C-alpha cells in the first residue's frame, strides 16, 4: 500500500521528509492506589527579599 | 509466586517465530515470520464477568497480516504513546505503521531503507519521541516522530546493542567485542563502565575489552538515575555466564547472579518487582528451553520448562504483568503467573490487602469491610510478612540500619498494640490463636500474646516474675529445651546449622517444624519439648495442619501433593497423587473435608474423594461451614475510581452436601428433612432449617430445630412470639429479630398504628429515627423534648 | 546545635634554624571514614578517626622537603604525596594487607608542585605546581606534562568526572575537559585559594563551581563561564571551601579563625570552633545510606587544621523541636525542614523553608515557623478533610526567642528571664519580667485576646499569665527548678517534674504533695477523664488512675500524648499510637461499686463482652439507667 512513501529521517538524495500525525495521544492512568502516594505534598517558602 | 501453562496460538504458516512485542495499553500482540509474515492481533481475556464463558472467548479478534515483505523480520517494536508500530528486515528496510479507524486495517507511513547496511537495534525513548538506529558500521541516526533527523553521526567502534536512560538525557552503547560505552544525547562520549561480573573468564591484564559478546543490557524505566539509596534497575548480562545488577550507572559495586544458561534475553516487569530471562539451559544432560524469574534484588524465585526440548527467544511481558507471551519456534506460548499479593483475611470480614507503589520500597495497606463498605488506608515503608488471626493481624516489617524486625498487632481499624522487635530473620512466620512464631534459617521464636483463656496478655498486675506474655527464642539443631526470655543485645544469632528449616506450622496445642533434608519435628505448646521426629521423602514448600491434629498436606518444591498421617514416631502416606497443586487448605470446622486448588481449578475432598472442578480466576479466603469464599484481587489493583461492591469481588462457594440439603428442603416436606439433617446435626443446617420454618411461618418445626440446636435466648424468643393475636406483628417482630428493621418498620405501616413503630424504635436506641419520626407527625411536646434530651445525652457520652 | 570537642593532638616538635616546620596544611578523609591522615614538615600522619591515637607511626625520610597536599581516591586505596622536592609521589593502601601503605608510582615536574586532585570516576591524577601542570593515567603509565605561565594554587574535579577547575593567585579561572583544552577562562584581580564543586543531586542534577575569591566574596561559575549573579559578601576572607555529602551544608573557614556552617543557599546556621588562628583545613565526614534506610542522620563530624600545629575533630549534634495539639505533628525534619504527620494515616506534608526554623509552634488549625529574622503563619481549610495551607501574614521584624509560641490573634515570645505579647503586625504589646529564667511555658484554651498560661521559673514558683491582667498571679511555690509542668482536663491537679527527673502532683484547690514518683523522663494527662496520668521512665511507661497499683507495659519510649483509649510513644524522632485495654480499672471500680465512674470508663471503646458483664453487674445491684 505505502499510503505515503517517502524515505525519512534523510536517508534519501533529495529532501523528502515525511508528515505523520501526531493527534490520537494513547496515555495510561495512574492507580488510586498509585495516586495517593502523593499524599507528601511540597510547599516552597514565600522568598520576596 | 507460581507459574503455569495456557493457550497455545499455532503456527501461521509453518514459520519460526523469533519476535513478539506486547502493547501496554491496548492488547496488540505482534509476531514476526520467516517470509515476511507479521501479524497483529488480540489476546483473550484472563477473567470474563463472574463464571467461565459459555463461548469459551476462542476469538481472535484482529489476526490480520501485514507482509510487505520478502525476506525475513526481527526486530518488531511497539510505540505506546501512539499507535506506530516499527519494524525491519535484514535487508535494512525499516517500516513504520499506524493504525486508521477502518476494518482493522493497518498500512505504510514510514518507507525507509538505507542500502549496502545492516540493521542491528532499533530503539525508541521512553517519552516515544526520539527513535535510536544504529548499524554494524557504527553510524548513529537520530530521528523525531515527525521526521526531522535529530542528528547522523559516525562512530569508529562498531555497536552492537542500544539502551536509553529512563529521563532519554543519554544513551548506552554495547559493541559486539563486549564493552559498555555512556554517550550524551548529543553524541559525545562521557565514560566506559567496567564489568565485575565476568571473573575468571575475561583477560587478567585487561578487564574494559574482554572476548565475550554482550547477549542483552536492560534499564527499567521510571526508575531514579541521580541517587545511589535505590533498588537496582540496570541489567547486563553476556551470552552464556554471570549477569551484573547496578542501581546506577556510575556505582562500582554491582550484584552478582551467575546462572547455568545461554542468556537470550532480559526483560523486566512492568512494575519492576522482578525480571525474567530466557534462553538454553544444558543442566538437563540436553538443550531444554527455560525461562528463569530472579528478583530485584535476586534469588531465583521460579523456573519455567516448556515441554518441547528446543530454543525460548523473545518474552514478552502484559501491561498488567500477569502473563507473559514467550515465541518458541513456531508457536507463541502464554505464561499465567500468580503473584505472592501479600494479603489477609479476618474473621471480622476485614480484607488487608498490600500494594506496591512505583518507589518499589515503600507499600500501602488497604483494610476494606465487605460488610459496611468501608475503605481505611495505611502507609507502611518496608514489609516483610503479613498474617492474619480471628480478629487480630500481625505485621513484620524490616528497619534499615539496625538489622532488626519489627512485629506488631493491628485490630481491623488498623490501631498497633504491642509492638514488639526481634533480631531474626523473618524466613517463615506463622500466627495461631495465642501465639506467633517466626523462623529464620536456623532459629525458632516464639512469642504468647494471648493467655490460657480469652484475654490479652499485655496489662497485667499480679505477680513480680513474668507469667504469661513470655517470649521465647532457640536452636533448631541442639538446646532442645526451651530457652528463657531473651533480648535484642543479650541473644545470639552467629551460630549456624547444616540443617535448615523451610517451612513451619502451628495450631491450638501443636507447632510443627520443617526441614529441608525431610524431616518434621513436633513441638507441645504448654512447655516446649520435641516428641516425635517424622521423615518425608522430598522437602516441603507450604504444609497445613488438620483441626484436632489428626492428617497433614504435604506440598513438595515441585508442586506435587500428598496426605501424611501423624503418629508417634511414625510415618503413613495416604496414596492421592493429584500432581501439581498449587494451593491446599484444611477446614476448621469438618476435621476431614479440605480444598485445594490446582492449575486454576478448585476441588473439594473428602475422604479421598474429590469432586468436579469449577474454574476460579481468584484466591481462597476461608473455607466455613460447607462454604469457600473467594477474593478477586487481580480487579481490586485495577479499581476505576475507588469504589469497591462485594457483589462484585467477593464470591461464595457452597459444597454439594448444602446444595443438595437446600434441593430437598424447597422441594421436599418437612419430616424427611428433620430426619435427613439428624444424621449430619450441623449447626449450619440447624439454623439454615429454623430459619426456613420461620420464613414459612411454622413454630413446631422451628421449636424442634431451637430445642435441637440448644439455644435458650431462641427458645424464649419463640415463647413470646407464640402469645400473639394478629398476622402481621409477628412477621414483623421476626424481621426485626434477624437482622432487619426497615423491613419491621414498613409492615408496620402497612399495619397503620404508628405507635408501636416509634415504641420499637426507642426500645432499640436508636434515637436520631425517632426524633425524625415524631418531627411534624403528630406534635407531641413531653414525647419530642424527651426524645431530644435522650439524643442531646447520647451526642455528649 | 551543640558542637563537642572529641579528641585533640598536638604536634609541638617545632624546629627552629630549619625549614621544616610544624604547621600542618591538609587533611584528608577517607570515604568510610574509618581512617584520616595529616601531613607535617617532612612527615606524614595517619589517625582513627574515632579515637585518636596513630594506627602506623610517623614516615620520615621519604620527602626531603615538606608535604604540601594530601589526598585519597574516593575508594580508600590510593595516596598522593606531593613535596617541594619538584616531586609527586602514589602509593598503593590497603587496610588489611601487611604493608598497609607502600610508594607505587613517583614523578617529578620542573618546579615545586603546590596543589593536586583526583578523578572522582576514571581515578586520575592531576598536579599542579609553578610553571608546569601534569596529568597521570594509572593504565597507561605515561604522564602528560604542559607549561603554563602562572603557578596554579587550587584544583577540584567535579563530581561527573567530565570537567575541571583550576585557579591562579594572578586572578584567573581555568574550566577545561578531560582533554585539558581552555573550555573557559575567567579573570579576576585578586587571588584564588579555594574551589569546589556542588554535589550531583537529584532536585539540582547541574553542577556549578564555587570559588572563594580574597575581596570577601563567594563566586558560584556556570560550566560556560558565566556568572549566576550571587557573588555574595563575607566579613573575612575565605580561605577553604567543603560541600556535605548530598549538597546540604558548606563547611567555610579563613579569617577570624572561625569554622563556620552554611547552607548551599548562603544562610549562616551556626560556626564550629575558634581556633585562636588561621584553620588550614578543614573537612566532613562522608556518610552512606543504604537502600531505604530509616535514620535521622543528625550526628555531623568535622576535622579542623590549625596554624599551630593543631589537628582537631568536632561533633555536632542537633536537637529535637516539635509541637503537638491535636491530629497533628509538626517537627522539624533535617535542618531548614518541617514535616507534619497525621497519626491516623501516617501520612506527610513537608514544607521547606531556606534559613534556619528555630521554634514550631501549632495552633488551632494554624501553624508558626520561627525562621532567622522572619515569622511566618499558615492556615487551613478545615471542611477538606486533608490539609491545605496558605499564608495569610508575614512578620519581617527581628524577635529572638528560646521558646515561642502562637495564641487567638497573638504571639509570645520568652527570652531571658522576660515575656513578650507580640501582636500579629508585629509591634510589641506587652511584657512581663521575671526573677529568673523561664524554663517552660504552657498554654491553656480560652477566649481570644484572654488566654492564660502557666509559667515555671529557675527557682521553680509557679505562676499564672493572663493576657489583658499584666500582673502574674502566683500559683504556687517549687524549691527545685522546672522542667515541664502538665494540666488537668478539668484543670483540678498539676503535675510538675524537677530537674532530678522526680515528678510531683499538686492539688490545685488545697496546695498538697499527693503523689511523687522517682526517675520520670515523660508524663501526661488523660483529657477526657481527666483522672488517668501516663508517666514514662527511660524504658518502662507506667499509667495510674485514682488510688489504683500502676499499670506496666514494657513500651519502649518516651510518651507524648494522652488521648481517649491512646498513648503516643515516640522514638528518637517517629512516634506511633497504642490502644490500652480499660477491663483492669473497670473491674477494680466494680469492686468498690462505683458504677457511673465504671460505665464512664467503659464508655473510652470497651470491648462488647464488657459491655455485657457491665450490664450484668449494673442490672443485678439494682442500677437500671445503667
Amino acid at each position: 500500500m505505502a499510503a505515503k512513501g517517502k524515505q525519512g529521517w534523510g536517508f534519501g538524495g533529495k529532501d523528502q521528509n515525511v508528515k505523520i500525525d501526531t493527534s490520537q495521544q494513547d496515555q495510561k492512568k495512574q492507580n488510586i492506589w498509585e495516586q495517593n502516594n502523593e499524599d507528601l505534598i511540597f510547599v516552597p517558602d514565600l522568598t520576596q527579599e | 509466586m507460581f507459574v503455569f501453562l495456557s493457550k497455545k496460538i499455532g503456527m501461521p504458516n509453518n514459520a519460526k517465530i523469533e519476535a513478539v512485542c506486547w502493547n501496554k495499553e491496548q492488547g496488540w500482540i505482534a509476531a514476526g515470520g520467516e517470509k515476511g509474515i507479521l501479524k497483529v492481533l488480540k489476546i483473550e481475556d484472563q477473567r470474563q464477568k463472574d463464571g467461565s464463558n459459555p463461548t469459551t472467548t476462542g476469538q481472535l479478534l484482529v489476526n490480520n497480516t501485514l507482509e510487505y515483505h520478502t525476506s525475513n523480520v526481527y526486530l518488531v517494536t511497539w510505540n505506546d504513546r501512539y499507535r506506530k508500530l516499527t519494524s525491519v528486515e535484514e535487508n535494512g528496510i525499516i517500516v513504520v505503521w499506524a493504525y486508521f479507524r477502518e476494518l482493522q486495517l493497518w498500512k505504510e507511513e514510514m518507507i525507509n531503507d538505507r542500502k549496502k547496511s545492516v540493521v542491528r537495534d532499533l530503539k525508541w525513548s521512553p517519552d516515544g519521541q526520539k527513535v535510536c538506529i544504529a548499524y554494524e558500521d557504527g553510524a548513529v541516526i537520530v530521528g523525531s516522530v515527525e521526521g526531522s533527523p535529530l542528528w547522523r553521526k559516525e562512530f569508529p567502534h562498531k555497536l552492537a546493542l542500544i539502551e536509553w536512560s529512563p529521563d532519554s538525557k543519554m544513551m548506552i552503547f554495547g559493541t559486539p567485542e563486549g564493552e559498555v560505552r555512556v554517550y550524551d544525547s548529543q553524541g559525545m562520549e562521557m565514560q566506559r563502565l567496567k564489568i565485575h561480573c565476568l571473573q575468571k573468564l575475561i583477560d587478567p591484564s585487561k578487564s574494559f575489552s574482554p572476548d565475550l559478546p554482550l547477549a542483552a543490557i536492560d534499564w527499567f524505566p521510571q526508575a531514579k538515575m541521580y541517587t545511589d539509596d535505590t533498588p537496582p534497575g540496570l541489567c547486563i548480562a553476556y551470552q552464556c555466564g554471570r549477569v551484573q545488577l547496578m542501581k546506577n550507572e556510575k556505582d562500582d559495586e554491582p550484584v552478582l547472579i551467575d546462572t547455568m544458561m545461554k542468556i537470550f534475553t532480559v526483560k523486566w516487569n512492568p512494575s519492576g518487582s522482578m525480571f525474567a530471562i530466557s534462553g538454553t539451559q544444558d543442566e538437563n544432560g540436553e538443550l531444554k528451553g527455560v525461562v528463569q524469574f530472579y528478583s530485584n534484588a535476586g534469588h531465583h524465585l521460579k523456573t519455567l520448562r516448556v515441554p518441547g526440548s528446543d530454543r525460548v527467544t523473545g518474552v514478552s511481558w502484559e501491561g498488567s504483568g500477569l502473563r507473559i507471551a514467550m515465541a518458541v519456534n513456531q508457536a507463541i506460548f502464554f505464561a499465567n503467573i500468580k503473584p505472592d499479593h501479600k494479603w489477609a483475611y479476618m474473621s471480622d470480614g476485614t480484607l488487608a490487602f498490600a500494594y506496591q507503589k512505583i518507589d518499589r520500597v515503600e507499600y500501602t495497606i488497604i483494610f476494606w469491610d465487605t460488610i459496611n463498605n468501608k475503605k481505611n488506608l495505611k502507609f507502611v515503608k518496608n514489609l516483610c510478612c503479613l498474617r492474619a488471626s480471628g480478629d487480630l493481624c500481625c505485621i513484620v516489617t524490616e528497619l534499615i540500619g539496625y538489622d532488626l524486625w519489627q512485629i506488631d498487632l493491628c485490630n481491623s481499624i488498623g490501631s498497633p498494640i504491642d509492638s514488639k522487635q526481634i533480631n531474626i530473620y523473618p524466613n517463615a512466620v506463622t500466627m495461631t490463636k495465642t501465639h506467633i512464631i517466626v523462623c529464620s534459617q536456623d532459629h525458632v521464636y516464639a512469642w504468647q500474646y494471648k493467655n490460657q483463656v480469652e484475654r490479652l496478655t499485655t496489662f497485667e498486675q499480679q505477680t513480680g516474675l513474668r507469667r504469661v506474655g513470655r517470649e521465647q527464642a532457640w536452636f533448631i539443631d541442639k538446646e532442645n529445651d526451651s530457652n528463657n526470655q531473651y533480648d535484642k543485645d543479650t541473644y545470639d544469632v552467629e551460630p549456624q546449622s547444616e540443617d535448615v528449616i523451610c517451612t513451619v506450622a502451628a495450631n491450638e496445642n501443636f507447632l510443627l517444624v520443617a526441614r529441608i533434608s525431610g524431616t518434621i519435628n513436633v513441638y507441645t505448646f504448654p512447655h516446649i519439648s520435641l516428641e516425635n521426629k517424622l521423615h518425608i521423602q522430598t522437602r516441603p514448600s507450604q504444609m497445613s495442619l488438620n483441626k484436632d491434629a489428626t492428617r497433614l498436606a504435604i506440598i513438595d518444591h515441585n508442586g506435587n501433593l500428598n496426605i501424611l498421617k501423624i503418629t508417634p514416631q511414625g510415618d503413613e502416606l495416604l496414596p492421592f497423587e493429584k500432581k501439581e497443586c498449587w494451593f491446599v487448605k484444611y477446614s476448621d470446622d469438618i476435621p476431614e473435608s479440605f480444598v485445594f486448588m490446582e492449575r486454576s481449578r478448585m476441588y473439594i475432598v473428602n475422604d479421598q474423594t474429590p469432586e468436579e472442578p469449577i474454574i476460579t480466576e481468584g484466591y481462597i479466603c476461608q473455607y466455613k461451614d460447607f462454604q469457600v469464599k473467594i477474593v478477586y484481587l487481580d480487579d481490586i489493583m485495577k479499581s476505576p475510581d475507588g469504589v469497591l461492591r462485594k457483589e462484585e469481588l467477593t464470591l461464595e462457594i457452597e459444597a454439594n452436601i448444602l446444595k443438595d440439603i437446600k434441593d430437598q428442603l424447597y422441594k421436599k416436606s418437612m419430616q424427611e428433612m428433620f430426619i435427613v439433617i439428624k444424621q449430619h446435626d450441623n449447626d449450619c443446617l440447624w439454623r439454615v432449617y429454623a430459619k426456613k420454618a420461620l420464613e414459612d411461618n411454622d413454630f413446631d418445626s422451628a421449636e424442634n430445630a431451637f430445642v435441637q440446636c440448644k439455644d435458650y435466648a431462641s427458645l424464649k424468643f419463640l415463647q413470646r412470639v407464640r402469645e400473639l393475636d394478629d398476622r402481621e406483628r409477628q412477621r414483623a417482630e421476626i424481621q426485626c429479630y434477624f437482622n432487619k428493621v426497615e423491613e419491621a418498620e414498613e409492615i408496620y405501616n402497612k399495619i397503620e398504628r404508628r405507635d408501636l413503630s416509634i415504641q420499637m424504635r426507642m426500645k432499640l436506641g436508636d434515637w436520631a429515627q425517632v426524633v425524625d419520626q415524631i418531627r411534624e407527625g403528630t406534635g407531641q411536646d413531653v414525647e419530642l423534648q424527651k426524645a431530644r434530651l435522650e439524643l442531646g445525652n447520647y451526642y455528649a457520652e | 546545635m551543640k558542637c563537642s570537642e572529641l579528641w585533640t593532638e598536638i604536634i609541638p616538635k617545632n624546629d627552629p634554624n630549619s625549614n621544616i616546620t610544624n604547621q600542618v596544611w591538609s587533611c584528608s578523609f577517607n570515604n568510610d571514614g574509618s581512617i584520616l591522615l595529616a601531613c607535617v614538615g617532612d612527615a606524614i600522619l595517619v589517625y582513627d578517626s574515632f579515637t585518636g591515637n596513630l594506627v602506623n607511626k610517623a614516615i620520615r625520610g621519604g620527602q626531603k622537603e615538606q608535604i604540601n597536599c594530601i589526598k585519597f581516591s574516593k575508594d580508600g586505596k590510593r595516596f598522593a604525596t606531593a613535596s617541594n622536592d619538584k616531586t609527586v609521589w602514589v602509593w598503593s593502601f590497603d587496610v588489611n594487607k601487611n604493608p598497609k601503605l607502600a610508594p607505587e608510582v613517583k614523578y617529578s615536574h620542573t618546579d615545586k608542585v603546590l596543589c593536586l586532585a583526583f578523578n572522582p570516576l576514571t581515578h586520575q591524577i592531576f598536579s599542579g605546581g609553578a610553571q608546569d601542570y601534569a596529568l597521570w593515567t594509572p593504565d597507561q603509565q605515561s604522564i602528560e606534562k604542559s607549561k603554563f605561565k602562572d603557578k596554579i594554587i587550587t584544583c577540584a574535579w567535579s563530581w561527573d568526572g567530565l570537567y575541571l577547575g583550576f585557579g591562579t593567585m594572578g586572578g584567573i579561572i581555568g574550566i577545561r575537559n578531560r582533554a585539558l583544552e581552555q573550555l573557559a577562562e575567567i579573570q579576576r584581580s585578586f587571588p584564588i585559594w579555594c574551589m569546589d564543586w556542588t554535589p550531583i543531586t537529584p532536585d539540582y542534577q547541574n553542577s556549578v563551581l564555587v570559588v572563594g575569591v580574597w575581596e570577601q566574596s563567594i563566586a558560584h561559575y556556570n560550566i560556560q563561564g558565566q556568572q549566576l549573579g550571587s557573588d555574595k559578601k563575607l566579613t573575612y576572607d575565605p580561605i577553604d571551601i567543603n560541600f556535605s555529602t548530598q549538597g546540604e551544608f558548606l563547611l567555610v573557614s579563613g579569617t577570624n579563625n572561625k569554622c563556620t556552617l552554611y547552607t548551599r543557599e548562603g544562610g549562616f546556621l551556626i560556626d564550629v570552633a575558634t581556633k585562636n588562628d588561621w584553620v588550614w583545613n578543614n573537612k566532613l565526614k562522608p556518610v552512606i545510606k543504604e537502600a531505604g534506610s530509616v535514620a535521622v542522620q543528625d550526628q555531623l563530624h568535622v576535622a579542623l587544621t590549625t596554624n599551630d600545629g593543631e589537628i582537631s575533630m568536632f561533633k555536632i549534634q542537633q536537637l529535637t523541636v516539635h509541637a503537638l495539639e491535636g491530629d497533628k505533628y509538626a517537627y522539624r525534619d533535617n535542618l531548614t525542614d518541617i514535616v507534619v504527620q497525621s497519626m491516623s494515616s501516617n501520612q506527610r506534608i513537608r514544607l521547606k523553608c531556606k534559613e534556619l526554623v528555630k521554634n514550631i509552634s501549632i495552633y488551632k488549625d494554624k501553624l508558626a515557623a520561627h525562621l532567622t529574622e522572619r515569622i511566618l503563619i499558615y492556615g487551613t481549610s478545615s471542611e477538606d478533610s486533608q490539609m491545605k495551607y496558605k499564608l495569610h501574614k508575614r512578620i519581617v521584624k527581628k524577635v529572638e526567642a528560646h521558646i515561642l509560641e502562637i495564641v487567638s490573634n497573638h504571639l509570645i515570645a520568652c527570652v531571658k528571664n522576660k515575656v513578650q505579647l507580640y501582636q500579629l503586625s508585629g509591634d510589641l504589646e506587652k511584657e512581663w519580667v521575671f526573677d529568673s529564667r523561664v524554663n517552660c511555658i504552657k498554654i491553656i484554651g480560652g477566649m481570644p485576646n484572654k488566654e492564660g498560661a502557666y509559667v515555671g521559673l529557675k527557682n521553680g514558683q509557679i505562676f499564672k499569665i493572663f493576657v489583658d491582667n499584666s500582673f502574674p498571679i502566683p500559683i504556687l511555690n517549687h524549691n527545685i527548678s522546672i522542667k515541664n509542668i502538665d494540666a488537668s482536663q478539668k484543670r483540678k491537679r498539676l503535675a510538675v517534674v524537677d530537674k532530678n527527673s522526680n515528678l510531683t502532683v499538686y492539688d490545685l484547690s488545697n496546695k498538697e504533695q499527693v503523689f511523687q514518683e522517682m526517675n520520670i523522663v515523660s508524663c501526661a494527662f488523660n483529657n477526657n477523664f481527666d483522672d488517668l496520668l501516663a508517666f514514662s521512665s527511660t524504658d518502662t511507661t507506667f499509667i495510674r488512675c485514682s488510688n489504683h497499683p500502676p499499670l506496666s507495659q514494657k513500651i519502649s519510649g518516651q510518651v507524648v500524648g494522652f488521648k481517649a483509649n491512646k498513648l503516643f510513644v515516640l522514638n528518637d524522632n517517629v512516634m506511633s499510637t497504642i490502644d490500652v485495654s480499660m477491663t483492669q480499672t473497670m473491674i477494680k471500680y466494680l469492686e468498690r461499686k462505683e458504677f457511673q465512674s465504671a460505665y464512664e470508663i467503659s464508655l473510652l471503646g470497651v470491648t462488647d463482652q464488657d459491655f455485657l458483664y457491665l450490664g450484668n453487674e449494673a442490672l443485678i445491684a439494682t442500677q437500671f439507667a445503667i
